[PDB]
DNA sequence: AGGGCTGATCGTGCAAAAGTCGTGCCAGCCGTCT
DNA sequence: AGACGGCTGGCACGACTTTTGCAATCGCAGCCCT
């Protein structure tokens, strides 16, 4: 639904999978070249919230 | 629809988050042990009998650690909730409910 | 004392700041977007408007229209193909061959699929399914009643002098087609008003998009580009992110973070330096603007990228991309820092650089052109000189203006 | 006839202009995407027959 | 395909009783869903494609 | 490309710029009745190709190669009316100023 | 017991070849006027 | 009625550009090869 015909502007769940892509890929960021018993630490925590 | 791996683990945000916690139970660990555990604070002992540390026992570092070197990988303690993960893959009611 | 090449003398970015500075060469929006999301490091970086009107665009006017049509199985099927593959314009892409060859049945045959064609022919708007030219013309004529005069001269001009209208050739036509001399015009008029491409009227909406990189405004009549400031990507470091990078305390992983680190402020060199240049060279740029666009694009000559960069005194005329990849916008529109950069146009009489400038002349010359063809090389030409340009036949740019020949812009009036 | 229905509205578009006077239930499509909002939560969504 | 049975094909509905409401499993998760997803891309300014 | 009231409205009825101005502007003191134009803009789109079909279809009617999409402005449904008073804002430096 | 060799780390230029633009301008042709 | 005109552009050669195409030596000393 984009509003002045240029941007999108999603909304809500959508943008908060925005938010949750960016653990979606970070997820695959921990899958390869970032050590996931290191980075989960922090990163698993804030995954499960979001 | 699409999906998405996870590897960071994620349980249901309503599993076990209500007051009659299932999982709260079937590990039998404390509400505030459990939301350790989703914040990756608990360190509790993951499984195992044999080992010192009891299988569902909020364990040390330096506790789990010293329960390694006693018993070799007896010793399992995970800080985040895959901790419950195992718990619950653990929680065992094959025969055990008639026990019960 | 006096200098010499030779002495005991006492340098150029490799690798690390080649890739950096190529980000600065790369466009920042999306060019330098992959790598920032290639990086996968670093963690120490960091009523309701809602509307779902669902349009059908005509294709479900037409499915509704081949639904309530009665027809069979196989007529629905076949004519639900002919709408399957329809051009924007309104002629049918494929051809009806094509069309019982995708059919699949030994069945389905020429005649099937060229009754079905007819039908849907004969359906809103005039020439549906066009596949050949000029089908819409021919439907709208057919449409047309007889009672209209110069209707049968008009019929004439569109089934078999389609090429004779199309070269303009109005004595050719009367001489082949044998109409009145003067009287055709009046036939091929008709035809002319026949809703060509009448398809292509049911297509009306189109989204806007426009990205102002440096959006100059002038509501006001003047206002800083702001080098779209807030589009500038922009990365953050965090202390609590540093906490979460010592988090990842794997000694492998933590000098990766600290070369990522590294190669991050030397990318953070290459955005500063993107920013930077495009914002002075732009600044000076625009200097020759006053209150906007001053005299439009009259303002600038061939502009030299390598005075720029010494202008910008770091790099002087090491040339690069930075603010290629990036367009400054302004009143009247969007315009590249590429566009803001020039060539020379204007040849003689003082003249020797931009080509917007004399294209602009170009353009107040055809404001005026010759009626019989654009305005002639020598009109054209005369007109530059008469701006002093010279730009000369050279430059007359009447066929890059999609202007074709004189005497092929001879028409009938 | 009165609600979502698209396949079912051209149907009964058809039919009205026919005079046949019939609508097809199948199934909501609303049904369905509560099914996937309960798929897009940690839920599986099957039914069985 | 033939074309007519194809089209045919698109539209049916079953009974459909005895909905049941039930866990999950990953396997499930991997079936019902036609692919992961891993980049924070939803729409373009440049071309206006998926 | 800019939409710019010029009433320059291809494959269009005739009688509906019976009202416009070259402004594209309808005089004052006009009847209006239906989804009448109003402010008729030019929405030019994307530049085609040689495109042998629209390269002859710009070669028989041309000057609008479905170059310019309807941008206009139509009277609204259901509100019909007569035309009382205008007015006109533009972005200064844009100096149309037709009608 | 003696050698080697190793790489942790070592970023905002500019030039090379090459093209491409400026500019004109020669060959042909047809509208014309012859 | 065949030759002018001016269009045209192809044909050609210099002048501004301009992407790219180039990453290392340090630092001991220890560990590994001899």
């Amino acid at each position: 639904v984009p509003l002045d015909g240029g941007r999108f502007a999603t909304s809500d769940l959508n943008d908060l999978y925005r938010r949750v892509i960016n653990r979606n890929n970070r997820l695959k960021r921990l899958l390869d070249l970032a050590a996931p018993d290191i980075i989960v630490r922090n990163e698993k925590r804030m995954l499960q919230e979001a | 629809m699409g999906h998405i791996e996870l590897a960071s683990p994620t349980a249901h945000i309503w599993f076990l988050k209500s007051l009659p916690s299932r999982i709260g139970l079937l590990l039998d660990m404390p509400l505030r042990d459990i939301e350790r555990v989703l914040y990756f604070e608990s360190y509790v002992v993951i499984e195992g009998g044999m080992t010192n540390l009891e299988r569902q026992q909020i364990l040390t570092e330096e506790q789990y650690l010293d329960a390694l070197e006693e018993f070799g990988d007896e010793f399992d303690a995970k800080m985040g909730a895959e901790a419950i993960q195992a718990l619950l893959k653990s929680m065992d009611l094959e025969q055990e409910c008639e026990q019960l | 004392m006096k200098q010499g090449l030779q002495l005991r003398l006492s340098l150029a970015m490799t690798p690390q700041l080649q890739q950096a500075i190529r980000l600065l060469q790369l466009s920042t929006l999306e060019l330098q977007q992959e790598l920032q999301q290639a990086l996968e490091s670093n963690p120490l970086l960091e009523l309701p408007v809602y509307q779902g009107e669902t349009t059908q665009t005509l294709q479900d006017y037409l499915m509704w229209q081949v639904e309530l049509t009665p027809f069979t199985d196989t007529d629905r099927a076949i004519a639900t193909s002919i709408v399957d593959a329809v051009d924007d314009t309104g002629y049918l892409t494929i051809q009806i061959e094509d069309i019982v060859d995708s059919i699949g049945d030994d069945e389905i045959g020429l005649e099937e699929v060229e009754a079905v064609l007819k039908r849907i022919q004969r359906f809103d708007p005039v020439g549906v399914a066009a596949k050949d030219l000029r089908d819409c013309l021919l439907i709208q004529l057919s449409q047309f009643a007889k009672e209209t005069p110069w209707l049968e001269e008009a019929r004439l001009i569109i089934s078999d002098h389609l090429d004779l209208l199309a070269n303009h050739d109005f004595r050719t036509l009367m001489r082949v087609t044998r109409l009145k001399e003067e009287v055709l015009k009046e036939a091929v008029n008709l035809i002319q008003s026949l809703d060509p491409r009448p398809g292509q009227s049911i297509q009306t909406s189109e989204p806007e998009y426009v990205i102002p990189d440096v959006l100059v405004r002038k509501v006001s009549g003047r206002w800083t580009v702001e080098l779209n400031a807030d589009s500038i990507p922009r990365l953050k470091i965090n202390q609590q992110y540093a906490a979460m990078g010592n988090s990842a305390r794997n000694d492998a992983d933590g000098q990766f973070i600290r070369s990522n680190l590294q190669e991050a402020r030397w990318l953070i060199k290459s955005l500063e330096s993107r920013n930077d240049t495009l914002l002075r060279v732009s600044r000076c740029i625009v200097e020759q603007q006053q209150a906007f666009f001053e005299q439009g694009e009259e303002y600038m000559k061939p502009m030299v990228l390598a005075d720029i960069a010494q202008a910008v005194e770091m790099h002087e005329s090491t040339i690069s991309r930075v603010t290629t990849q990036k367009y400054l916008h302004s009143p009247r529109g969007i315009f590249e820092l590429k566009y803001f950069f020039s060539s020379h146009v204007n040849t003689e009489g003082g003249g020797e650089a931009s080509s917007t400038a004399i294209r602009a002349l170009v353009k107040k010359l055809i404001a005026a052109e010759n009626p019989a063809k654009p305005l002639s090389d020598s009109k054209l030409t005369s007109m530059l000189s008469e701006q002093g340009i010279m730009v000369a036949r050279r430059t007359v740019y009447r066929e890059s203006l999609s202007i074709p020949p004189s005497n092929q812009r001879k028409q009938l009036v | 006839v009165k609600s979502d229905d698209v396949n079912g509205r051209t149907k009964m578009y058809k039919n009205i202009v026919d005079g046949n006077h019939q609508m097809e239930p199948g199934m909501p499509e609303s049904f369905n995407v509560l099914l996937k909002e309960i798929r897009s939560l940690g839920i599986n969504i099957e039914l069985e027959d | 395909k033939d074309l007519l049975k194809f089209l045919k094909a698109q539209t049916k509905t079953e009974e459909f009783d005895a909905i049941k409401i039930a866990l999950a499993s990953p396997d499930m998760i991997r079936s019902w869903s036609f692919g992961e997803v891993k980049k924070p891309e939803t729409i373009n300014y440049r071309t206006f494609k998926p | 490309g800019p939409e710019e009231i010029t009433a320059d409205i291809p494959n269009v009825g005739e009688a509906a710029l019976s009202k416009l101005d070259e402004s594209g502007i309808v005089y004052i003191g006009a009847e209006v009745t239906g989804g009448d134009i109003l402010v008729g803009k030019v929405t030019p789109k994307g530049e085609t190709q040689l495109t042998p079909e629209e390269k002859l279809l710009r070669a028989i009617f041309g000057e609008k190669a479905s170059d310019v999409k309807d941008s206009s402005l139509r009277v609204p449904n259901g509100v019909s009316g007569t035309v009382i008073d205008v007015q006109v804002f533009t972005r200064d430096g844009v100096e149309k100023d037709k009608r």
